[PDB]
């Protein structure tokens, strides 16, 4: 992934362009993958972390929204690609006439397919009461994300927060799971930042981390983050979270197992017993 | 209302120079998006040849690696483009274009057509 | 670098027909395309970008669709003002590259 | 040990076999001598037993 990371995939930031769909038996996540472009954090997302490193890619589909009385392309100046863009898969349901209202919305999608989606939904916490009618209009803001399994109506915190390199106002994302034929709501008034491609999955792969390079002519299966372990024996004092098909951490660092007698130079009483001493000058038998 | 405008010479001598500008109303070109030119061969066969951005840095067609520059002017809304060492292939008509992101190119100019030869 | 067949070179449809056109990318851009009609007489015009978000103030008529190494619009009910040529550009990785062209025929 | 003030959720659903709207149970627990106080204006489905 490099500069991509791996909870980005499913948003689509500038730095994650060229990932948006992949493929993989083996993903690797950096030091530096950053996983936004506006300043924001996902939830849970330790769990969604681990559903991806052995999800072998990911294949989105359309949604098939459609939207009237309001825009579609507010824009940030952090999400550059040449200017003022905005995420690839998501988009900025914003007012028309920047302080006269905003009508009240609900859309909708079934899942049709075999597999389980990842949908993922995104809610604008505004940096005050005066850019929060700027942007959507008035009164109170409410998302109600609603599914067989699930019931939310999220809710902004306009507020005022320290700057992350311009920005003060937060975007959280939340994410569900549908089902097949299963069906999700979005409604809203306001401050709601929804997908446009739901997202998929593949296959069987596994996640590790590192920080040396990736290779190509080499022949390994353990794999951790000062690089592969490759042995024949039993026990390793390399690392413990050597993730893969590995040897065994032990703490100890030299285990000598015999293949010999005992050495006597010059249970049973003749090796070191009433016969003295070794021989030296026997070269082919024992 | 972004419109962009072609101009230049009709006839251009073969191993010689070529300056056209395009000129731009209603719109900074130091608002933040970057500034193409694109040909049209014979044939109806399109081409890229490079970017001005809003602050000024260029990157170019790596096949006119040497023998292209492309500058602008803030005072009268306005960008240069410069060609040099030319042969018989680069009669062609210039497409002024302003891009978008990397999603697209948005606005297009109307083009003219340039001649090169003796 | 990018290739980008755009196929057929020239087809021909009369009123009313639903037509497809069919770019090929030869390396995987994956989402990355943008379709332009540029005729011989006029300004060239925007329809599509994101390969699927087509552009605002275009009839709703016209749309697109495509992901991965195949992309291919759609056209249908056929107006006087639609016949022009349609090019396809890969925005993934520069240089910038577009299409063959197809040009639009009545039979 | 305790104290929610949950508020309801007037929202569309789909439909789970003729019906959209849900309704959701919390449960909690007492100790020996320890008491519970529910207070309410609407949309409320009180224990019994």
């Amino acid at each position: 992934l490099g500069q991509c990371g791996l909870l980005g995939t499913i948003t689509g930031p500038p730095q994650c362009d060229q990932f948006l769909e992949f493929s993989a038996d083996l993903i690797i996540e950096r030091r530096e993958g950053s996983d936004v472009c506006y300043p924001g954090k996902f939830v849970n997302e330790e769990a969604l972390r681990q559903i991806l490193r052995e999800s072998g890619g990911i294949d989105k589909e359309s949604m098939g929204f459609t939207y009237n009385g309001i825009r579609t392309n507010g824009v940030t100046s952090a999400c550059r690609r040449s200017g003022s863009s905005f995420y690839a898969e998501m988009k900025w349901l914003l007012s028309n006439t920047d302080n006269a209202a905003f009508p009240q919305m609900t859309k909708s999608y079934k899942n049709t397919r075999e597999s389980p989606a990842i949908i993922v939904w995104g809610i604008h916490h505004s940096v005050s009461t005066a850019e929060q009618t700027k942007l959507y209009g008035s009164g109170n803001k409410l998302v109600t994300v609603g599914s067989s399994n699930y019931q939310q109506s999220f809710v902004p915190s306009p507020g005022a927060r320290p700057q992350v390199n311009g920005l003060s106002g937060r975007i959280d994302f939340h994410w569900l799971i549908l089902n097949p034929n299963d069906t999700v709501t979005f409604s809203f008034n306001g401050a709601f930042i929804a997908p446009d491609r739901a997202s998929f999955l593949r296959g069987k792969s596994m996640g590790i981390q590192s920080g040396v390079q990736v290779d190509a002519n080499c022949e390994g299966d353990c794999y951790h983050s000062g690089g592969t372990i490759i042995s024949n024996l039993p026990f390793q004092n390399i690392d413990s979270r050597a993730v893969g098909k590995c040897p065994r951490y032990v703490k100890q660092r030299s285990l000598l197992l015999a293949t010999g007698m005992k050495n006597v130079p010059e249970l049973f009483g003749a090796i070191a017993g009433f016969i003295e001493n070794g021989w030296e000058g026997l070269i082919d038998g024992w | 209302m972004v419109q962009l405008q072609e101009s230049g010479p009709g006839l251009v001598k073969p191993s010689q120079s070529l300056s056209l500008t395009c000129t731009v109303t209603g719109y900074s070109i130091t608002s933040d998006y970057t500034w193409n030119w694109i040909r049209q061969f014979p044939g109806n066969k399109l081409e890229w040849m490079g970017y001005i951005s809003y602050s000024g840095s260029t990157s170019y067609n790596p096949s006119l690696k040497s023998r292209m520059s492309i500058t602008r002017d803030t005072s009268k809304n306005q960008f240069l483009l410069q060609l040099n060492s030319v042969t018989t292939a680069d009669t062609a008509t210039y497409y002024c274009t302003r891009d978008g992101p990397y999603w697209h190119i948005d606005v297009w100019g109307a083009g003219t057509t340039v001649t090169v030869s003796s | 670098d990018i290739q980008m067949n755009q196929s057929p070179s020239s087809l021909s449809a009369s009123l009313g027909d639903t037509i497809t056109i069919t770019c090929h990318a030869s390396q995987t851009i994956n989402i990355w395309l943008s379709w332009y009609q540029l005729k011989p007489g006029n300004i060239p015009k925007l329809l599509i970008y994101k390969a699927s978000n087509l552009h605002t103030g275009v009839p709703s008529r016209f749309s697109g669709s495509g992901s991965g190494t195949g992309f291919t619009l759609t056209i249908s009910s056929l107006q006087p003002e639609d016949i022009a040529s349609y090019y396809c550009q890969q925005g993934q990785s520069f240089p910038y590259t577009f299409g063959g062209g197809t040009k639009l025929e009545i039979k």
